[PDB]
Formats: structure tokens, C-alpha cells, sequence
């Protein structure tokens, strides 16, 4: 809800949200856990979350009764709600890890500029980011905006003149309006806290300030209005700090087609044009990506080098290993075709699928090349003769493994139940990858070996 | 209790942050101070760091910084927890006949349920969504 | 109204382009949040000169007061917005405007030691002998803060 | 011996003694460190324009550099060759006696008028039915300048004249202590004396310090410059 | 008790009347704070957030939690009910079940394919023994390295089925061919058959290690995820 | 090595006789000649 | 100091014991609260 919105107003919205889920989604929703006064991005009376719990997957047939569908329907339905930002969204696959989609940027005060100047520098960056929809999307602050707050000045001279101590004034105000933890008591054999605070109706509005009296040294009761003045100002309801310095967290993601690495490089470029003494840094998923990205090249290199060295030792040649390593694309194309068609993503499950697909395709070729080479070395057969004899012997066991394994992952591809999102990512890339790896390799492996053997000796 | 974002930051958060020194394998430190009177300082460590050694090193530096914090913050105390963990399940406790408030239910769970669930085999941590009762003295300024 | 609340946010944010479109569509210039701040109050506070001028052109109340009796001139004078103080005064801002505390733009300008604004306020006939609820003048504030330059001006 | 467990055991016992220690000692902050006795390196800081004094440089290092270096892995101890600024109230006994005041009155007035007060909220929970306004109440805040400390009201005389803190004391930003004064080739300087944490690698820790110093340099004020007047790690790298 | 807090003496007036705390305040047992209002289908709600202990069994822990809550049922006040809005055990139950299903269906598919081509039950029984032996062995290596039964390690074995099934089929199929083409007895046929593939199988093991092992040496959160699949697939492959 | 130090004896009887508290004497001597860390303030956004 | 066994059990022993959950390799926990206000909570761990 907007700035300075009360608990009662937030509750009325949560009541509408709860009413909708138990009315329009009666067949799908089991319960609604309405938490008024808490939000991940910041707390207060103007925030709240409704944790929706659905019925068993078996009692929700079809995509129409899945989370993504209910989410879209809910978000559209709550669009009409006035003076409140309300939308549904699915949980991340791993709740431990967080959202982990886009980038996590920290704008840092590096020269004691202060909150107001860091806000102006933030607004400047967000405005510049908004000029690049083609690269950056939904670049927004994670934190809360400044809100009206009631600044009360205690006149020291008037307090001393009337013989009213400052401790009594600041205790009276703090205890009544804020509450005060006095000491502990024992309720049915359990230690619990004692809180003194004003009854609701005497700590609501600024006029109530004047109803609170403090006793002077001479024993006269002095009203709070006698020695105080008040005005409205703006201040932060949530101040952020990063590595000990004042900060403001900015979330965002790469535009459709563009990578996160590219989107980060622009944010860095835009950040370098901000006022003097305003720095930046990458945290969370972004910090993790940059270090992980720096490791990838050297790990790919080590992988290819050792694969080549092992094959070179197996076949006792520097050239023949290439005949095996040329199969890699035959399996990868099928995985990508299946992934692009079904509308899945290049995810962890797909990536591990490629390696196992590449692995078994490499294995098929390794035995064809081994048999072909052995026939040439021992029995003294010709290149083409040995290759034709190798593929003949290799046909049956390649088709048996492929048929068995393709049928084996068929349930994972067409699964629509619980944990289907994972099973789909596993099966889809592997099935399509195995199909092309099986069909192409039996024709292309003999071409690789013959061409390589001709080129080198 | 009853503190604004700036009061919390400038009396608690800044004092604790300045004393988070001599701790091993610290990658970065982040904190927020809000107008509910709450501060949360998260210290994230290198992958493969002993979480127990990380926590006790943070706890130990906090303990020596406690005398620098306000008296009201020393009263409430300052919790140091492993936050990187997630929930196995959430047990909800409700009242259907409308005889108990959320305060009434929370106190019963705190008194008669929480400890027994904590002692249950394989349970690592239990968090009460709510608080046990408090003796509430609701003052009247007209009568005072 | 919807547009009334969009104008408050636009005026605060300093989005000159959005304010223009809202003035054309007829966004309520007398729209007030719960503390009683108009777009002019917000524009004056955050120091958005061009929006202060645009709002005054579109019949905004120059002497609008919040729920504690403070006006845009109070805010402009207090946070050292010289050019906004001039524009407000030129469009008939009450130079001797008292809030619920009896505090004037001159009191606030003197307290933060904005010498330029003090002289602009005095030039438009600011009451130098004006007292707040504690009986303090702009001069009493100047000698207490120890601002000799300001103390010299108020004589 | 595991330095982590040694530190834990030593501190476990210190925490039994802490409550028995004078309040003034507790409030200075007691520290428990695991490091070498000797310095790994001294990070020196100078101003080539001469726009900042030894006192100015020492405060900047303490306020913008030291904490980040102290939090770096392998940094066991950091000694500031200088002092961070404090609000110095330099009392005058003649002026105190004149207005019938003592340092006790000065300390009481500062604690009362340099205060960060928790004042609660308008329309705070639990609220009444039909509340529209929710806002934080802001009372006294920490003073930020010598001027604000200056106009602290100690007493009001019988005639009505005000006795301010500046009437009984001179007020300026100055070091917590004035014991440590550093120079680099006879030139005003501050610096960080860094000690290697027990068992930590000297070269890796040195690299981590330089990386953290590199993040600070861009936001330095005009003239300020890092110098390297003492480092044991170059020898280790070069000798090998 | 609230009664005792009510009787707390504040003042004794001149006339002798007593001012108690209940005369100037309302006294009750309430919450520590009123910031959060929790509702479950509109009804007042509390709850417990339960985390799994290190090295514990989620399915055993959830069962034990439900068993302990069942013993509390008789002592609940009228109206109090237990609900399970969030519970992650149904996942792990189905994740393990669907894995067991896939590995059983895989063995059943191999049996049918082995019989379709080779057309003798004796041949179909060799993979039916070998595959379970390798899978069980993988769990032992998983335990040895301190890994757990989780979504990633479970789908890691499913992704490895192809490599496990292939080793079984290749060895048996090659012996059946040698006998069919040369007329050697099973024993002499196996000696020659293994003589052709033993060098390659070792080579294949080294190649596949080089593909998967480096994937485990990624850092951070991504590395932790990859390390689950890497160690599971390499172990399963190595035993096969 | 040992060095000259200024030994000052507070007379308890005289202090009691003149109505001067020992807390006020010790604070006055300690604060003036030794220095007293009263409380914290904010210097350009940093607690000091 | 000065607290009876019942008082110190309710304010110390149970307050500590209810937080001694989710510690690795905990076999059993034994404690006593006495009339001198002394509490001793002993946690015994698995062999190794
Ligand atoms: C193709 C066959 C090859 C043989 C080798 C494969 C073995 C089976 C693979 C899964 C291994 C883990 O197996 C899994 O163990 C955990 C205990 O840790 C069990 O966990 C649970 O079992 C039952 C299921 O109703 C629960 O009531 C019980 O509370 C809990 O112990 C799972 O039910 C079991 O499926
Ligand atoms: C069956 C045998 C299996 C073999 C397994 C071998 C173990 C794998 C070793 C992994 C060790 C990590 O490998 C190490 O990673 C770091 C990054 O962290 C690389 O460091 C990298 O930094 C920069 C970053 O800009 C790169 O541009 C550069 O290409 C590279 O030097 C090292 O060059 C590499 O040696």
C-alpha cells in the first residue's frame, strides 16, 4: 500500500485477496495464510503477504489448475484494486538460494554524502537505466521510499525554566507512544516480559501529544505542548548499509535476448557517470556469477585437454582422437532442437543432460574407432573394410542401448505431476539428444575416422 | 522498542558494524535498519567456511560490543543465528470456535508445543510465528 | 482522486514532463496527502523550481497549510531554496505566516543560517520582531546559534 | 594449536571477567586478537597538495579505510598511526567556577542534549478502529557539529541569562587521543600498521589488502595518496 | 498474575485513599508486539517454522513431528486445530519414488530389449544383476564422500542410467556376437570379447571422468549444485 | 624505570564536613586531568 | 545470587535448555538447579 497506510487498510486488501482465492480458486486453493505487517523488501503497517496453499496435484488436472496459470489469473484479477500494488508469483525452485534471476546491484556512499544525496544519485541511475529497455528491464530499488514523519523539538530552556527534567520528558514520550520493556514476571512457571505503553486512543494523532503531563521539581503537572514544538519532515523508514557504508540495493535483469553479463556491463558504465563519492559493487547472485564466469574457460580447457590425452593414449596416435571428439555436436543439436521446440531453457538439468548425451555418443564412437583400428593393426584390413566391419558389429548394441534409454526417459518428458519441471528438463534434452546422437553418429562416425586417417598418414 | 530507522542505525547498526573485525573468510557484510525498531546485519562467508566457527567468531565480536549499545537494546539482547538455512515444514495452529486471539494461540504453542517439537528426533530449529504472552500495562494520561 | 495522487508523487520526484501532462489532463493542484501536503508543499521541500512555477500558473494555493499550519514558504525558506522563496513571495506568499508553534519562514531561515533568504524575506516585509510560542525572535535564534553575520543583518 | 579454538576458549573466560571490569574500560571496547607480534606491512597515507594536516589524514584513514582493512581475511590486527576525530569539549575551570558549574554538570548536560531518543509512532500498533495516519515520531537526535554542542544549555541564571557549553569550554573536532603522530620522509602522514592473522598466508593477505585499498582510492579527496613505507611480503615473493 | 500488577501501589493521598496501577491503566496478558496480524482462512492463527537438523532424515523427522503433535491433540483447548500450509516432505517422497520407478522401469525395458534381439532369458538376467549392484555401490560412495539423498543426487543417478545400462548391454551383446560368428564356447568367447573392449572401457572411464570431474570444481552456489551431479555420475560410471 | 608521580590524598572528613560528595571530586579530577568518554555523536554519517 | 531452585530453574535452566535443540551428535542432556541459585547444564555427545 502507499506511504503511511495503516494496518486496518492493509487488512481490508488481504481480506479481498483471501476472499478471491476461496471463491474463484475454490477447486485449487486449500488455505490462505494472511500475514499483515511484513514484506521481504521491508516491514511496516502498509505491507503484507498472503501465502496460498493449494490442494494435491492429483486434484488439479491440466495446466489451467497449475501455479503459473493461477498466478496469471490472480495478478490480472488484483489489477483493479485501488491504492494497493497486489500480484501473485511462484516460489524459486530452491527457497534457500533466493530468486537467482537477473542482477543484484549495491549503490554505495563512499564520501559521507548522506541519505538525501544517495537518493538523488539512485534516481539518476534508475532514470538512465529506464532509457535502455533493449538491455535492462525492471531496474528498481529493493528498499522503501522516504515517508512523512512527526519531528518534535523539546525546548531545553522552557523545560529547565519550569523545572522539568529531560529524562522525565523523553521517558514519558518513549514509554507512552513507543512502549517500554520494564522487567520480567513469571506466568504459570514461565518467565515473560512486562511492557508499559499508552492505551491505543491516547497515542494516535498529534493532538494527543498535549494530553500527556510531566511533573516538575515543584510538583506542578506541565503539559507536553508547554515545552515542545512539532513540524512534518521526510525520513527513511528503512536505511540500508553495505560493507559498513550507507547503501541502496537495486534489482534488475537482462532484456529479452540479452545476457546478464551484458546488462551488468551497462549498469557499471551508467554507475561511472554518477556524482563524486558515489561508488557501487555486485552482491548475492551477481557476485556468484562474476567469479563462476571467470572459472568456466579454464575448466572447459582442462576438460577438452584431458579427454584428448586419454584418447591419444588409448589409440596410440595424436590424430585418431579427433575422430571421436567430432561426435560432440551430433548429440548437442538434438537436445537444443527438443529444448527450443518444447519451449524449455538452458538450465542445470539440460546442461548435465548434454554431458551424459555427449558421454554416450563419445562411447559409441570410441568402440567403433577401437574395433576399426584393431582390425587394421592386427588382421591387416584396409581403412574402409575395417570401418564397414566396425559399424556392422556396432549397429545392434548402439540400437539396443538407444531404444532402452529413449523409452527409459519417455515418462520424464510427458510427466505433468509433482517435480515435472525437473523431469521435463532432464528427459527433453536427453531424449532429443539421444535421437540425433543415435541416427547421425552411425553415419557420421565412419566419415570422421576415414577422413582423419586419410589426412594424417 | 519504539525506535526509528535512524535511531537504530546510529546507536546499534553502526556500533556493531565497526566491531565486526578479525573475523575469517568474510566476503561481504550487509544490514538494514527500519522504523519498526529492528536491525538485521547479515555477514556472508566464503563457500567451504565452517558455519559454526563463522557464527561463534561473529557472536564473540558482538559480545565485546554489547557495552557500547543502548541499555534498552542490551535488555532485549542481540540474536546471532545461521540464516542461510531454510524450513522443512510450517506447522499452522488456528482457533475455529473464535474463543482465542493470535496472542492466546502463540502463548499456548510457546508453553505446551514448541519445546516438545524442538526435542523431536531430527529437528534442527523451531521458530514461533508470534510471541508468548507479555504483561501489558495500557496507561491512561487523564488518570495519571 | 487518482491523478491528484499521481501529481503529489510527480511533484516530489521532480518529473517536469509528467507534471506537464497532468496539468493538461487537469490533475487536482489542491490534492493533499494525510499530513496535508499539496504538490507545491512537496515541490518547495525537495527544491523543484520549475514545478513550483508550473503549479502556481495552474491556480495552486500559495498559502496552503498542512495539519500543523506550515506553508510551502516555511519549507522553501527552511531547506535553503532561494529561487523558490522568491517565486512564492512574487505570487503572494504570506511572509509572516505562523504555524501552530508560532514559527515563521524567517525563524526557520535564521535557524539554518540562510543569509540570502533572510534578506529576501525582510525585503518582502518579514516581521523581524515576530515571536514564536516560546517568545523567541529570528535575532534570539542568531545569537544562540552564534551566527554573527546573521545577527548583524537583523538590525 | 587451532588459533580459532584458542581465541574462543580465551574469550569464554574473558566474558566471566568483563562484568567485574570498570564501566570506563568496558566502554573503550576490550579486544581479543590472534596475530603475529610483528607488522606484516605499514600502509602509509599522505597529502601531496598539503591540503590536509596529520590530524585530517588520521581521521579520514580511521573513518573511510581502517574498518574495511580490519574486516579483510588474514588481517589479525590493525594499528592506526594516529587517532579518529572525537567531539572535544576543552573545559575552562575559571569559567566553570564563575557560573557555579563542574565537569559533572557538563557530562550530565551532554548525555541529556546529545541524545538519540526512541519516541514511537503516530497510529502505532495496536491502533484504534478508523486510523488513517501512521508516521514515525522523531525527537532529539545525535549532534553533528561543534556549533550544536556549543549551544548546549547548562543552566539559566536568576536574571534569565543563558549559560551555553561554549561559555565554559572551547569546542573542536580532535583525536580520541593525541599520543600517536606519524611522518613519511618528514611530511605529515597517517597509516595502518597491519599484523598477519595466526596461520594466514602473508602474500595472499597482502594481495587482499591492496585489492581493498584499490576500491577506496577513486573516492579519495584531492591530494590524498597511499604510500608503501614498510612491507615484508615483497622479499618473500622475490626471494622465492 | 494481572491481579497482582493491578494492586501495585503508586501513591497514598493526604486523605488516605490509595492510587493503584489498575486506577491509571488497563492490565491484561497480550503480545510482545502488534506489528504482525496472522490469519488462516480469516481465523486467528499462530505456527511453528521447523528446520531439518544436519545429517537427519526429512521423511523420518516429519513423521516424528506429526506423531508428537498427535500426542498433544488431547490437551488442546476447544477450537484449536493443527494445519500444514507448507510441507516439503511430499516432494522428497515423490522424488525418491519416481527415481525407484525409473530405475525399475529401466531394468524392465533393458530385459525386453535384451530378449527382443538376443532371444534367451540367460542373457537378459546379466544386466538385471549388474545394474542394481552398480546403483547400490553408488550410494556407498555417496555416503563415503558425505553426500545426502536429495533431488539433485537422485536425478543425477537417473541421468547416469544410459551409461550404466550401456556397460551391461555392450559386454553381454559382444560375447553373443563372438559365439554367433566364431562358434567359441561361452568361456573362450568371453575371454576374447573382453580382450577387445577391456582397453576401451578403461579409456572411456578416463574420458568421461575428464568431462564430469572438472564440473565439480566450480565455486559458490552453482558449483555446489554441479558437484552433486558430477560426484554421483562419475561414481556410478566408475563402479559400472 | 620508576618515575616521579603526583600523589593526591582526598580528606574524607573535610569532604563530609563541607558537604562535597566523593563521586563529584573523583569525576571532576578524572574528567579534567584524565578525560571522560561521555557518549557518541555522528560526524558526516559515521558514529564517533 | 539469592534465588531458590524453583525460581532459577524457571528463569535460567528451562530458558537455556529449550534453546539446546539442533546441536550435532547430542546423546542426552542432564541439569540441576539448587538453593544457592547455581545452575549446571551438562550436554554429553556421541563417541568420536
Ligand atoms: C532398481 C533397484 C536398485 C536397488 C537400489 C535402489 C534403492 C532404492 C533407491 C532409493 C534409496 C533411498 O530409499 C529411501 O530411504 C528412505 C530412508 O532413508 C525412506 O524414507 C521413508 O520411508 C517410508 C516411506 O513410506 C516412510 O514411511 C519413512 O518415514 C521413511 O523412512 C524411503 O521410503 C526410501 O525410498
Ligand atoms: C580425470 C582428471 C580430471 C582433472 C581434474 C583437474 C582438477 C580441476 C582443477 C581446477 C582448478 C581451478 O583452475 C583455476 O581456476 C582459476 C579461476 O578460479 C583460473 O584463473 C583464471 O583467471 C582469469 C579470470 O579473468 C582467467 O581469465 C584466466 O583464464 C585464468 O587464469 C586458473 O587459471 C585455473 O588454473
Amino acid at each position: 500500500l502507499p506511504a503511511g497506510a495503516t494496518q486496518e487498510r492493509t487488512q481490508k486488501v488481504l481480506n479481498e485477496v483471501t476472499h478471491y482465492y476461496l471463491t474463484k480458486e475454490k477447486n485449487n486453493v486449500e488455505s490462505v495464510f494472511a500475514v499483515n505487517g511484513f514484506g521481504f523488501a521491508g516491514r511496516g503497517q502498509n505491507t503484507g503477504i498472503a501465502f496460498v496453499s493449494l490442494k494435491d496435484w492429483a486434484d488439479r488436472p491440466g495446466e489451467e489448475n497449475k501455479v503459473e496459470a493461477i498466478t496469471m489469473r490472480a495478478t490480472r484479477a488484483f489489477s483493479q484494486i485501488k491504492d494497493a500494488m497486489v500480484f501473485a508469483f511462484n516460489l524459486p525452485a530452491i527457497v534457500e538460494l533466493g530468486t537467482a534471476t537477473g542482477f543484484d546491484f549495491e549503490l554505495i556512499d563512499q564520501a559521507g554524502l548522506g541519505h538525501e544525496k544517495l537518493t538523488q544519485a539512485r534516481n539518476q541511475l534508475l532514470a538512465e537505466a529506464a532509457k535502455h529497455p533493449d538491455m535492462l528491464t525492471s531496474v528498481r530499488p529493493n528498499g522503501l521510499e522516504d515517508t512523512p514523519q512527526f519531528k518534535i523539538d523539546i525546548d531545553q530552556e522552557k523545560a529547565q525554566a519550569l523545572g522539568v527534567s529531560i529524562n522525565d520528558i523523553n521517558t514519558t514520550l518513549g514509554a507512552a507512544w513507543g512502549g517500554s520493556y520494564v522487567n520480567d514476571f513469571i506466568d504459570r512457571g514461565r518467565v515473560k516480559k512486562v511492557y508499559v505503553m499508552s492505551e491505543a486512543k491516547y497515542r494516535m494523532l498529534p493532538d494527543d501529544i498535549g494530553d500527556w503531563y510531566v511533573r516538575a521539581a515543584d510538583g506542578q503537572m506541565v503539559p507536553f505542548s508547554a515545552f515542545s514544538s512539532s513540524r512534518w519532515e521526510y525520513g527513511s523508514p528503512r536505511l540500508e548499509r553495505y560493507n559498513g557504508l550507507p547503501s541502496m540495493e537495486i534489482l534488475g535483469q537482462a532484456a529479452p535476448g540479452k545476457s546478464t553479463g551484458e546488462a551488468m556491463e551497462l549498469m557499471e558504465q551508467l554507475a561511472s557517470k554518477l556524482p563524486t563519492g558515489v561508488g557501487y559493487d555486485w552482491t548475492g547472485m551477481s557476485y556468484q556469477e562474476r567469479l563462476s564466469g571467470n572459472q568456466a574457460p579454464s575448466l572447459y580447457a582442462i576438460s577438452l585437454i584431458v579427454v584428448f590425452l586419454c584418447l591419444a593414449a588409448l589409440y596410440e596416435s595424436w590424430s585418431i582422437p579427433f575422430s571421436v571428439m567430432l561426435v560432440v555436436p551430433l548429440g548437442v543439436i538434438g537436445a537444443l532442437l527438443a529444448a527450443t521446440f518444447r519451449g524449455l531453457t538452458n538450465d542445470v538439468y539440460f546442461q548435465v543432460g548434454l554431458l551424459t548425451t555427449i558421454g554416450l555418443s563419445a562411447k559409441n564412437a570410441i568402440l567403433i574407432v577401437e574395433f576399426a583400428k584393431d582390425l587394421m593393426d592386427k588382421e591387416g584390413k584396409g581403412l574402409i573394410e575395417a570401418t564397414l566391419d566396425a559399424v556392422r558389429m556396432a549397429l545392434r548394441p548402439i540400437l539396443m542401448t538407444s531404444l532402452a534409454f529413449i523409452l527409459g526417459v519417455m515418462p520424464l518428458v510427458i510427466s505433468t505431476g509433482a517435480g515435472s519441471g525437473a523431469q521435463n528438463a532432464v528427459g527433453t534434452g536427453v531424449m532429443g539428444g539421444m535421437v540425433t546422437a543415435t541416427v547421425l553418429a552411425i553415419f557420421f562416425v565412419p566419415v570422421f575416422f576415414v577422413v582423419v586417417r586419410r589426412r594424417f598418414s | 522498542p519504539g525506535a526509528d530507522a535512524k535511531t537504530v542505525q546510529d546507536t546499534v547498526t553502526q556500533v556493531i558494524e565497526q566491531n565486526m573485525n578479525g573475523i575469517d573468510n568474510l566476503m561481504y557484510m550487509s544490514s538494514n535498519s527500519d522504523s519498526t525498531g529492528t536491525v538485521q546485519i547479515t555477514l556472508t562467508f566464503e563457500s567451504g567456511t565452517d558455519a559454526d566457527i563463522a557464527q561463534v567468531q561473529v557472536q564473540n565480536k558482538l559480545q565485546l560490543a554489547m557495552p557500547l549499545l543502548p541499555q534498552e537494546v542490551q535488555q532485549q539482547g542481540v540474536s546471532v543465528e545461521k540464516s542461510s538455512s531454510s524450513f522443512l515444514m510450517v506447522v499452522g495452529v488456528i482457533n475455529t470456535d473464535g474463543t482465542m486471539t493470535q496472542e492466546d494461540i502463540s502463548d499456548y504453542v510457546a508453553a505446551n508445543m514448541k519445546d516438545a517439537i524442538s526435542r523431536t528426533s531430527g529437528v534442527g530449529d523451531v521458530q514461533l510465528f508470534g510471541s508468548q504472552y507479555a504483561m501489558r500495562i495500557w496507561m491512561n494520561p487523564n488518570e495519571l | 482522486s487518482d491523478l491528484g495522487k499521481k501529481l503529489l508523487e510527480a511533484a516530489r520526484a521532480g518529473r517536469d514532463d509528467e507534471v506537464r501532462i497532468l496539468m493538461a489532463n487537469g490533475a487536482d493542484v489542491n490534492a493533499a496527502d494525510v499530513v496535508g501536503w499539496t504538490p507545491l508543499h512537496l515541490a518547495a521541500y525537495w527544491g523543484h523550481l520549475e514545478i513550483v512555477e508550473v503549479l502556481l500558473k495552474n491556480g495552486a494555493d500559495v498559502n496552503a497549510y498542512d495539519t500543523l499550519g506550515s506553508t510551502p514558504l516555511h519549507l522553501a525558506a527552511h531547506f535553503g531554496h532561494l529561487e523558490i522563496v522568491e517565486v512564492l513571495l512574487k505570487n503572494g506568499a504570506d511572509v509572516n505566516a505562523k504555524d501552530d508553534n508560532g514559527i515563521t519562514p524567517l525563524h526557520l531561515a535564521a535557524n539554518r543560517g540562510h543569509l540570502e533568504i533572510v534578506e529576501v524575506l525582510l525585503k518582502y516585509g518579514a516581521d523581524v520582531n515576530a515571536q514564536d510560542k516560546f517568545g523567541k525572535t529570528a535575532f534570539d535564534i542568531s545569537i544562540n546559534n552564534g551566527n554573527e553575520d546573521l545577527a548583524e543583518i537583523l538590525q | 594449536t587451532d588459533a580459532d579454538i584458542a581465541q574462543v576458549q580465551v574469550q569464554n573466560k574473558l566474558q566471566l571477567a568483563m562484568p567485574l571490569l570498570p564501566q570506563e574500560v568496558q566502554q573503550q571496547g576490550v579486544s581479543v586478537e590472534k596475530s603475529s607480534s610483528s607488522f606484516l606491512m605499514v600502509v602509509g597515507v599522505i597529502n601531496t597538495d598539503g591540503t590536509m594536516t596529520q590530524e585530517d589524514i588520521s581521521d579520514y584513514v580511521a573513518a573511510n579505510m581502517k574498518d574495511a582493512i580490519s574486516r579483510t581475511s588474514g588481517v589479525g590486527d590493525v594499528q592506526l598511526f594516529g587517532s579518529q576525530y572525537a567531539m572535544r569539549i576543552w573545559m575552562n575551570p575559571n569559567e566553570l567556577n564563575k557560573f557555579q558549574l563542574t565537569p559533572v554538570d557538563v557530562i550530565t548536560a551532554i548525555k541529556a542534549q546529545n541524545a538519540q531518543v526512541a519516541a514511537g509512532q503516530l497510529g502505532g500498533t495496536p491502533p484504534v478502529k478508523g486510523q488513517q495516519l501512521n508516521a514515525s515520531i522523531i525527537a532529539q537526535t545525535r549532534l553533528t557539529s561543534t556549533e550544536e554542542f556549543g549551544k548546549i544549555l547548562l543552566k539559566v541564571n536568576q536574571d534569565g541569562s543563558r549559560v551555553l557549553l561554549r561559555d565554559v569550554a572551547k569546542i573542536e573536532l580532535g583525536g580520541e587521543n593525541y599520543d600517536i603522530i606519524a611522518e613519511f620522509n618528514g611530511q605529515p602522514a597517517s597509516g595502518l600498521g597491519i599484523k598477519l592473522a595466526t596461520g594466514a598466508n602473508a602474500l595472499d593477505t597482502a594481495a587482499a589488502i591492496r585489492a581493498e585499498l584499490a576500491k577506496m582510492e577513486p573516492f579519495f579527496p584531492s591530494g590524498l595518496k597511499i604510500v608503501y613505507p614498510y612491507d615484508t611480503t615483497p622479499f618473500v615473493k622475490i626471494s622465492i | 498474575s494481572t491481579e497482582e500488577f493491578g494492586k501495585i501501589l503508586l501513591k497514598v493521598n493526604q486523605d488516605g485513599s490509595r492510587v493503584l496501577l489498575r486506577d491509571v491503566a488497563k492490565i491484561e496478558l497480550g503480545g510482545e508486539n502488534y506489528d504482525i496480524i496472522a490469519e488462516f482462512n480469516g481465523q486467528p492463527a499462530s505456527g511453528l517454522g521447523i528446520k531439518l537438523a544436519t545429517g537427519a532424515n526429512a521423511l523420518d523427522t516429519a513423521a516424528a513431528i506429526r506423531a508428537e503433535l498427535a500426542k498433544m491433540e488431547p490437551f488442546f483447548p476447544s477450537g484449536l486445530k493443527i494445519v500444514y500450509p507448507y510441507d516439503t516432505t511430499p516432494f522428497v517422497k515423490i522424488s525418491i519414488h519416481e527415481v525407484v520407478k525409473t530405475l525399475v522401469e529401466a531394468i524392465i525395458l533393458v530385459f525386453l530389449v535384451m530378449y527382443l534381439f538376443l532371444q534367451n532369458f540367460r542373457a537378459t538376467l546379466i544386466p538385471t544383476i549388474a545394474v542394481p549392484v552398480v546403483l547400490l555401490g553408488t550410494f556407498a560412495v555417496l555416503a563415503a564422500f558425505g553426500f545426502s539423498i536429495n533431488t539433485l543426487t537422485m536425478f543425477g543417478m537417473v541421468l547416469a542410467i544410459g551409461l550404466l545400462v550401456d556397460d551391461a548391454i555392450v559386454v553381454v551383446e559382444n560375447v553373443e556376437r563372438v559365439m554367433a560368428e566364431e562358434g567359441l564356447p561361452p568361456k573362450e568367447a568371453t575371454r576374447k570379447s573382453m580382450g577387445q573392449i577391456q582397453g576401451a572401457l578403461v579409456g572411456i572411464a578416463m574420458v568421461l571422468s575428464a568431462v564430469f570431474v572438472p564440473m565439480a570444481f566450480f565455486g559458490g552456489s552453482t558449483g555446489a549444485i554441479y558437484r552433486q551431479f558430477s560426484i554421483t555420475i562419475v561414481s556410478a560410471m566408475a563402479l559400472s
